[PDB]
Parts: C-alpha cells; structure tokens; sequence
C-alpha cells in the first residue's frame, strides 16, 4: 500500500509528511555524503553539529497569484539566519552541506496551475544593465526573502526576466537541471535532495552560493469560480551532512 | 609512442565509451519501472 | 547492437506510454512501445559526440597585433603596439565559448597554435623576416614595459620564438587552482559590498605577451597574431541550458537590453505546418 | 643522418588533427581531481533528457506563454496544433535537442514527443496525436491524420503521454538544417472526443509539450551552429 | 597462368562458335575454339585496371581565385573575391567526371590536395607571403559574409591554414548520406511539379570557403586555388555506357543542341580498309 | 632530436603517389554499406561484355 | 604502419584480385554450355 | 603520502612546540603538534622545484 | 628515403623544451667530481630552514 | 634513444627525488628529539 504518493522525511527533530508527492529527485543521482580524506585539503578537523543543523527550516511563505513571475532563493544564503545553522556559517572560515528541499502548494480538484521547481548549480546571474555591469553582493544575497522575479529592476541588482533564467538561457531548457513540477491536478509538493557540488572540497559559505532553488509558475494559476484568486507556496529546506571548518572570529558581511 | 615526457603533451584522449544518461534522465529516489503506473 | 527489436500487436494492462512528467524523469520510451517494429541494428557508436571530440579541435581564441617600427621617441611602447599582451582568457571570442558553457566545470590540458602573418600596408621595398617572441607572464611576474626590457630575458618564464608566417605550437597542462575550471561562479572574491561578481575574479590566469625580436627596417610592418586553442584530455561536469541571447562581456552572463525575440514566430497559426 | 622526403601538406595547420606537442611547463603538477556529481561523457547522454518546446510560437516577443498549448472545452473533431518535423528549425530550434542537433550535420533516430496535461483534476479529455511520414501533406482533418502513426491519449491520473516518432526513412540519415529530400513528416493533434470542464470552472486549460531523443539516435559530422555569432571580440 | 592452351584440328558435332546473342550472354569463346593454338602464359595480373587504381590518382576538380587587397569601402567581400567559396561538387571539371560516370553508385574516401600560387599582375615591390585558410562549411552552418567574420573562428568546423606556393593535404571519410554516392538519380526531392530533376538535389554536400589571412600590403595579390581529389578505398556498382556527347551542366545528363556526329564517318565504303 | 637529411623531391606533389593523410573529420562514422547487385572490380571484367560496332560508318 | 587513427586516412586499397565477369557476361537464368546448342 | 595525520586533544609533559633556536636547528614542527588535524594526502612530489628543473630552461 | 610530413611548430625555439644536441667538444673529458659538503637537490629542501622576518618594518 | 655519442648531448636529467633537508635544518652535533626539552 506504499504509494509513490505518500512520504515521510524525518531529519533531526523535525518531520514532514506529504500525502500527494510525485516521487523525489536526487540530483545527478547522488545523495549528500561527508567529505572524504582522499579529497581533503585543509588540515583542520571539521565540526559536524549533526542534528542541531540538519533539521528542516521553513522559510516565510510566498503568494502565487495570476500575475506571479517566479521566485529565486540561493543556498546557503536562504538559511544564513536559521538557528545554529546560521551561527556556524558566520563563525567558520569554510563549511560544506547538501540539502533536502521540500516545496509545498495545495489547492483543490477544481484549480489548475503548474510550477517548475528546479535546482541550478552555480547560477551566475546577469546584470539588467548589459555590458559588464556587475550584480552587487546584497542583490545576490536576498536571505530568506529570496528574489521576486516580478519585482522591479533595481540598480546593482540582477535582471528578473523569466524567459531567460536570469542569465541568457531559455526557460524551456531548465529541465536539463534536477527539477520536479507541482501540477495542482497531480502533485502538491516537490522534493529534491541536493548533494554538495563544487570544484573545491569545501568553500566559503558567505562569498559563494552553490545552488539557486527556483520556483516558477509555468501554467498560470486558475482558480474555480469566485474562488480567491491566489494560493500560498511554502519552501522548507534542511541542511544535510553539514560540516564546518576553520573556526574563529565571525564574519562581517556587507549590508 | 610518446616522444615527450609530460602527460599534457600527449594527443587527444580516446572515447569514453562510458555513456550513462540515467543520472540526467532518471534521478528519481524510488525507481520507476516502464509499464508500471507512474503514481501508485 | 539492436536499434529496434521486432515487436507485434499489444492489448495489455501494462502501458509504458502513460507517465507522470511531474516526477522529473524522462522515461525511456521506444518506438516499439507504441507501434509494431522489425529488427534493425545501430551500425553506430556515438564516437563523434564524445566530449573529448566535441571540445578537441582548435578554435580561434584571440587575434591581436603588434608592429615593428622605430621606437625612437615612443613614450609608451605598449601603446604603440611595439609589443602587446593579452590577458589570457577563453571567453573573449564567442564560438568556442558557447560550446564550453554547455557544462559548469571543465578540466583539460590546452594545446595552443599561434599563427602570425605580416602586412605592409604602405610602400615597402620588401617583406622583412621577423621573429616573434610570445612569452607567458603569470600573475606576480615583472610585467614588461618596453619592447626590449630585462623581462624579455625570460630566464624562468617559458617563451617560444618563431617566424612570422610560421606557426608555433606547444601545450600547457591544466593550470587551474581548483579541481576544474569554473565555467560559472555565483560568488565574489570576498564579502565586500562593491567587489566584482562572476568568474573574472576566479579565472584570473595572468597574461600572454608578444613582441618582434627584430630591430626596425626602413618601412613599418604590421604583424597580426592569432591564438588557437584545442582542449585535450577533457572532463566536463553538470550540463546546463545552452546560451540563447548574445554575449556582452568576458565573464559575465549579461545579455544586451532590447535584444530580439530568440524564438522564431510562426508565419500562421499554432495549427500551421 | 637518416634520409627523408617531405610530402604535400608539410607545415599545414589543420584545426582537427591530433598530435603530440612539447609541454611549456615541464614538470608541473596539476591539482588533484576531487569527485563532482554530474559528469557528462557524450552529448548523446544529454539529448535524452526532455525539455519543453515553445510550440505556441504565435507571440510577438518571447514569452512564457509560447510554451503553453491551449485547449478549448466542448470543441469536437477539431485540431489542437500542427508543426513539421525540422528538428533544426522552427519550434524545435531552441530546445536542448534542437540546440545540439545544430552542432552536427546529419541525424538519424527516433524522437520522443510527450504532452503533460495541466487542467483541473475533475475535467477529462481524449486527444489523438498523429505522426505523418514524409510523402503526404500535413493532415487537414483527423480522418486524414488518423491514417498514419497515432496514439489516442486518455487524460487521467497519469498526467503525461509519450508519443514516439519512429524513424521512418528511405535514406539512413537526414540533414539537421531543413532539406526537402531529407524531410521527416508532420506532427498534428486533434480532439478525439473533447475537453470537458467540471462545474464552477472555466476557460482554457493548457498542455505542456516536451522533446527528447530515443536511445536510437545518431548525430554525425560536427559543424558550427547558426545559433550564435558576434561582431567584435568581447572584453572584460 | 595459361593465356592459351595448345589445341589441334577439330571435326566435331560440338560447335562452340555458333551462339544466339539474343539471349543477352557474351559466350566465353577463345582463340583455341576456332584455330590451332600453342601454349602461352599470361605473365600479367590486371593490376592497373583495378577500380581502386583507375579512380585512385589525384585529378584537378576545381580552380577558384581570391585576392588580398584593401577591403576598405568594399560592400561585398564575396563579390570582390576577398574570399570566395565553392559549392563542393566533383562533376564541374569533366575529365574525372567521365571516369566516375562509368559506374552508377560509387563509394570512397577522398584525399584532397590544394595548391595555391600567387600572381602580381601589376607593379609590386615584392611578393608577399600570404597564408590561405580554406575552411569546410557544411549545410546549415553560418555561411561567412566578410573576409573576417566570426565564421572564420571555425571553432567546430575543420579548417586548414597553409602558405600560398605550398600545398595542403588532408583526407575526408565518405560523407554520403546513403550507402553510396549516386552518379545518377532518376528522381526528384519530392513530388512537386516544378522541382529540379537530377542529382544536384541528392548531392548537395555544402561548400568549401577560402580566404587569405593576411591584411593588405600596398599592392594587390591574386591567389588562384586548385583543388585536386583522389579517391581511396573505392567501391563501384553497375557499369554503364561511357559518355559520348559533351557535358553542359553539373548534375544533369543534358548534352548540347546541334552537337556533332560522334561516330567518325568512313573516308570510303563500308568495304574500305 | 633525431638527425635527418631531405632528398631531392621533397615537397613535390605527384598526382599518382599513395600515402597517409590526417582525416579532417576525426571520429565520424560513415553510413553502413547495404548490398547492391552489380559490383565491378576490374575494367577487365566489363570489356568482356560485347557491344555493337557502328560498322556502317558511311552516314 | 598507420600513423593516424581514422581509417579514411590510410593509403589506397590493394587489388581486389576479385574479378568475375559472369554477372555481366552471362546473366542468363538457365546455364549455357559452350559447345552445346544455344537454343534447344 | 600523508600531508597531515589525524591528531586529537593533547595534555602532555611532552611539548614539541617549545624549542631553543640558539642551537641553529629548525625543528620539524607540524600543524598536528599544536591543533587537532584530520588526515589529508599530499598528491604532489615536488618535481618542479628540483634544481635540474630550476636551472634547466 | 622515408616519407615525412612536418607539423605546426616546426622550427620554433621553446626555452622550456628538453632535447638532445650535438656536443661542440667531441670527446672531451670533464674534471673528476670531488666530494663537497652541502649539495642541494630541491628548493623544497632549503625553504624549511628558518630565517628572520623584518617584522618591524616601520623604519 | 641517444642519437649522439657524448654525454653532454643528452637531455635534461630526471628528478633527484633525493631530498634531505637535515643537512640544512638540523646540523646539530647532539641529536635533538622533538618533544624532549631543547636544553637539558
Ligand atoms: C576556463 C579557462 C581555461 C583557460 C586556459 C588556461 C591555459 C593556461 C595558461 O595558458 C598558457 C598560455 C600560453 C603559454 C605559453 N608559454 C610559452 C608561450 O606561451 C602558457 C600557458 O582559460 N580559461
Ligand atoms: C559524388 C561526389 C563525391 C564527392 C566528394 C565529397 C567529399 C566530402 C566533403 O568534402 C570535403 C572537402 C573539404 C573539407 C575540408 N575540411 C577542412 C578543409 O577542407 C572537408 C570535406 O562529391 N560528389
């Protein structure tokens, strides 16, 4: 009586149940694991807070309306302030982590709409100015708020044009990245497990984000007659196999 | 025959002949069998 | 290898063509799941689509130019193209660039070919024979200032001398600092509020510098350098969506404003053929 | 001294030749490789992942909407969409498949075309997708369409339908750039019965459509893509 | 091997020289069936009549020309021969053509040799040294528009750079779409009422493009390109009647009107020697 | 570096010589051969088929 | 010795030494013996 | 080859970090004598610092 | 005479290449080596000897 | 393969792979053990 459909994920002191899942994706078919010695470089023993950092943090909720263009969060940024995960983050020189991402959106059998939930490794954004204008730090570190693709261009911020993925590629091809759809008629959640993907064994958690999670409405939300025209979307994310190394004074970052 | 000492100096590599699209085409956690229902 | 097996009528409870794309998988459906097929063999291996093959041919990555002329009274050799340099990079010319950016991280050895040809746009009695001396100047090395500085001694820095009209060829191991080169980097060099964003910070590999060894003849000679790059021993990770809009800058993803629709509009209906 | 003779071609530079060269950095030790998920070995590995087709090409500036094929409730017998199968041009051209095919001169193989339905769960519909092999015109009505490769799709719990365009061909390779002799057919879709919405519901519903290549597929003779060009070298 | 065996007088009921040609056979009659012969050996193998040998020597297949000159103010490089191309084909020059069309289908690898020589028809101080860059542009590739377009980057397209006066040589596998190249094709590309008829529809293999890499000197330089083609690994099917009338077009069988009698008229009688 | 000497004829192009060359299309896979009746191997095979002689050349 | 990797790059092929004119000179359905009458 | 071995807390009478430089020696002290380390390998031979290489171009 | 083809790079001088050359002094016999204390093999050997740092740079 | 007769004409030497800093880092007459007191 197991269905692909019902699932339970327990991680730390927190549990999620979905009764309307559509399997789960594990990026590149690899599950998060700690850093092996053969791959290690820094000689420091690392710190593995385990259950105090590897639990589920639910970010603040978004509201899908007929005019929504899509939202974008960066990792580990989105979690920069969650509990002890965040403290560890500002206090060590280097850290490394994988995540379980669970995006939630329920409706009824009269609604229609379909969101794309995708994880993009190394999502370098484009400046809407063109040329070689850079995208300032603050703009690519929105924190739990994430970036709202239907917000206005700002100065020093990225471009927010959806048919171009914020980088000069077409929305249609985002499907080459680990992703899952939430089609109100099928699905009510999306779950993706992200292994740590980098060109170095461990890195800085503040100067470099290693994935952007993106939720994009593709088939517009259509509510039943005289229904309220909107649904909330909630994102809950859990660091998994986290390791921190090179402890010290506590980083100070712009803004 | 390599005439040179360093590995960078050798010619192109030879075909992976690796080929396994499943990391890209089927990264699902619970295995899906073709023919069985997608969602049970 | 069979490309298609023989398959006949079906009346089952087992439907391989109905799936749920919401899952993120592309189910491996074949012609024989939905029509009646006959056996056929592949006769093919997929040899020429190997990434080593795809990135393994020489591509032009840079065209520069230097001239041989009397430096007498020149206050800025660099500025007179008495010698010139190049801030090495592989993203400046954009044919090879789109190919590499199909991947996120890439690792390979490089084979460089350098072709140099001379031009004599204004009245010369003859064509002189010039020797070029392109030398690699890595980060933190005395950058050269005149076309005949102590720098050109290049006692510790690899340099090649070849003749204009000829070609020079040599191969450099993968010089990246990390395990792969980042084709993309969503980071900064540090957490400052105004520091540049991109790879340019990451991929700063020092520059290459060219000059003519010959002193000047009576006429002036323009020498134009073309650098070709061939990846050998390629390794590529994490495929990405291909580049759709035009490029504007080395190292940023930025596209031009008021660009044009990249998807061709139908001449007719959705229903049109 | 061993006697030699040099042949025609000596001194040429062929960008496609593969030989040894001296290393400029003798004895240098590259950084160790660490493990990174996601390694690609063949472009054939990636063109099997499906991506969305902007089938609804009828707009005037690129929009998220050209990915949506609309469906109308209560129409009978009528046609949902049509397209030829020049995978290197037209709707296909910006898709990952289209985009890679363009790096090669010839292609052969089967294509997989699937449609995922997004209408309310309490609605229902039966569509017919038809592949018309080279030699006939794009079908003009379902009767015409139904006599070639087709699948009646019944919209249900299982949200997507995967149609295969089996390789139908005299010549074993076709050109990726559209060519007549080498042309591959048409793909059309019609109401089999009709879309029906539940009460309290209204308007258009949309289908999303994807394209990917079967394991069947072959691409050969690499060349340059018409999809990218430039007028001056970029700088930093 | 015996070329003739010894044979003596015959008075038989078994007549090998009477046959019925209406049958379509050529009965294998020998000297020894009708005169008295002596033994003799062949001393010969028929080596130099092998089709590999017959089609295996280089033949000139194309002569084109490009010039190096100041492109300043040229509105159409292609038109100034600032670079030129060639719509690859093997039927344009007709010596090699008659040889190939002795067969219906032919399959082979090609070895190309390209000789480039320069001419300076009007007053120059000297002869410059130019590098040519012939590059293969297959069907559906950005055709080049100026002599120095992004196209010439040729990041994915094989190109060779050699010097004028020298020769370039490389070999291309059999690139046909079918199992053999059709020397003839009695068909159309589709059943339209006005579409071209012949092979030109079939044998459209894309074109080859040449240019000089050098910028301009003070004088102008004419470079004339000659492409030679040698078949290697030849396979030929279905022999046909040799070409009798002159050729008029690449790819059609058409002969010129009011052509001249191709059979030599006797100077004398049927009875004449 | 192995010492060599080049002989007279170096650099010449003889249309009849038979040597190896680099392939411009590294790794390309040609179309499979299918069977076709009629293969010719030697011109000596075909000159044994008889054909008509315009003997009456007097026109 | 081939110095190159691809087959197209090898020199000319070597003599068929096949030679069988009968597909061209005697494509008759019922075998004709020299010396026996052509038409019986 | 290990570049660093794994080493944990220490509370000893054996102090490798106190020396007398007046002796003229450079005592071979390592990270693992004064912090807690994890194993890591060298992955490197020191090829390009050989004097033959240094004076050989 | 063995057929050859020369590749791109022929005739170049790369200051970092390592090949054989004819000896200008054929048959000459170098002075014997005697023992000398102090041989260095790697620069890695010497950067492990400590030296003083002008830390007080303020002059 | 050496093509030449004299030893000077051969290419560069090959890595010492000798490496022993103690003549430079620990030339002390009485051996010092790390961890034992420097001056007893
Ligand atoms: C990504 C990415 C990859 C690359 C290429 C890096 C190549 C390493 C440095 O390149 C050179 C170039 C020239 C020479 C040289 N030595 C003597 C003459 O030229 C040495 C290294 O650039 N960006
Ligand atoms: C019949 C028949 C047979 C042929 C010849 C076909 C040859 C294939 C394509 O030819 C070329 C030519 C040049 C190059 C080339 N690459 C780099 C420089 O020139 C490649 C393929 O043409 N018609």
């Amino acid at each position: 009586g197991y269905s692909d459909r019902v699932q339970q994920i327990t991680l730390g002191n927190s549990t999620i149940t979905t009764q309307e899942a559509a399997n789960a994706v594990v990026c590149y078919a690899e599950w998060p694991e700690y850093l092996p010695d053969v791959d290690a470089s820094d000689v420091n023993k690392t710190s593995k807070p385990d259950t105090s950092v590897c639990r589920f943090y639910t970010l603040d909720s978004k509201t899908w309306t007929t005019g929504s263009k899509g939202w974008c969060w960066k990792l580990p940024d989105a979690l920069k302030d969650m509990g002890v995960f965040g403290q560890n983050m500002f206090f060590h020189s280097l850290g490394r982590s994988g995540y379980t991402v669970h995006v939630q959106c329920n409706a009824t059998k009269f609604h229609s709409g379909c969101l794309l939930v995708v994880v993009i490794p190394e999502h370098q954004l484009a400046s809407h100015e063109g040329g070689n204008v850079s995208v300032k730090y603050t703009f690519t570190h929105p924190g739990e708020r994430g970036i709202d693709l239907s917000s206005a261009n700002e100065v020093g911020g990225p471009v927010k044009d959806v048919l171009y993925n914020m980088n000069g590629t077409l929305l249609g091809n985002l499907l080459i990245f680990p992703h899952q759809f939430i089609n109100l008629r099928t699905n009510n959640t999306a779950t993706i497990v992200i292994p740590y993907i980098n060109s170095v064994p461990i890195d800085s958690m503040t100067r470099h984000n290693n994935v952007s999670l993106m939720v994009i409405p593709i088939a517009p939300l259509t509510v039943p007659t005289g229904a309220t025209p909107s649904l909330p979307i909630t994102v809950t994310i859990a660091p998994m196999c986290t390791e921190f190394s090179g402890i010290r004074s506590k980083s100070i970052v712009p803004q | 025959i390599n005439y040179y000492k360093d590995a960078a100096s050798t010619s192109s590599a030879g075909q992976s002949l690796s080929m396994d699209p499943s990391k890209f085409t089927e990264p699902v956690k619970d295995l899906m069998l073709k023919g069985a229902p997608a969602l049970n | 290898t069979v490309a298609s097996i023989s398959s006949g009528p079906k009346h089952t409870q087992k439907v391989p063509i109905l799936t749920a794309n919401e899952t993120g998988a592309t189910m491996p459906v074949l012609p024989s799941d939905s029509i009646e097929t006959r056996t056929t063999y592949m006769h093919f291996n997929g040899s020429e689509t190997d990434v080593e093959c795809f990135l393994g041919r020489a591509a032009c990555v840079h065209v520069t130019e230097i001239q041989n002329k009397d430096a007498t009274g020149i206050d800025n050799h660099r500025e007179a193209k008495l010698f010139n340099d190049w801030k090495i990079n592989l993203s400046s010319l954009v044919q090879l660039r789109k190919k590499l950016e199909l991947f996120t991280y890439v690792r390979f050895d490089s084979e460089y070919t350098i072709l140099a040809t001379a031009s004599q746009p204004d009245s010369a009695n003859y064509s002189s024979n010039l020797v070029v001396q392109a030398m690699y100047v890595p980060p933190g090395a005395p950058n050269p200032k005149e076309w005949d500085d102590y720098t050109w001694q290049s006692a510790s820095n690899p340099s090649v001398f070849f003749k204009v009209g000829d070609t020079s060829r040599f191969s450099v191991p993968y010089v990246g600092l990390a395990s792969a080169y980042n084709c993309f980097y969503d980071g900064y060099s540090h957490d400052d509020a105004e520091t540049q964003y991109g790879i340019t910070v990451l991929n700063h590999m020092g520059s290459m510098a060219f000059r003519i060894v010959n002193e000047h003849d009576e006429h002036k000679t323009l020498v134009k350098i073309r650098v070709y790059h061939r990846a050998k021993h390629v390794e590529a990770w994490i495929p990405r969506a291909p580049r759709a809009l035009p490029y504007t800058s080395i190292g940023r993803t930025n596209y031009p404003k008021n660009t044009e629709p990249v998807i061709k509009k139908r001449k007719g209906d959705i229903k049109s053929y | 001294g061993l006697p030699t003779t040099t042949l025609p071609g000596s001194g040429q530079f062929l960008t496609t030749d593969d030989r040894q060269s001296p290393s400029a950095l003798p004895n240098y030790e590259p950084t160790p490789r660490i493990h990174i998920p996601g390694k690609v070995h063949n472009l054939l590995e990636i063109i099997q992942v499906d991506t969305l087709i902007p089938m609804n090409n009828t707009h005037t500036k690129d929009e998220v909407n050209s990915y949506l094929i609309p469906l109308n409730a209560n129409r009978q017998n009528e046609q949902v969409f049509g397209t030829n199968l020049f995978i290197g041009d037209g709707v296909f051209k910006t898709t990952l498949l289209g985009e890679i095919v363009q790096y090669y001169t010839h292609w052969s193989g089967s294509l997989r075309f699937s449609l995922m339905y997004t209408g309310p769960a309490l609605s229902s519909a039966k569509l017919i997708l038809a592949y018309t092999p080279p030699g006939a015109r794009g079908p003009q009505d379902r009767r015409e369409a139904m006599l070639g490769t087709h699948v009646v799709w019944d919209i249900g719990l299982q949200s997507t339908i995967v149609m295969t365009i089996p390789w139908t061909s005299g010549v074993q390779f076709r050109y990726t750039d559209p060519d007549t002799y080498t042309s591959a057919g048409f793909l059309s879709c019609w109401y089999q019965t009709s879309l029906i919405l539940p009460p309290e519901t209204t308007g258009q519903v949309y289908l999303l459509s994807f394209i990917s290549a079967c394991p069947d597929f072959k691409l050969r003779l690499m060349k340059d893509t018409q999809t990218i060009s430039q007028t001056v070298a970029l700088t930093e």
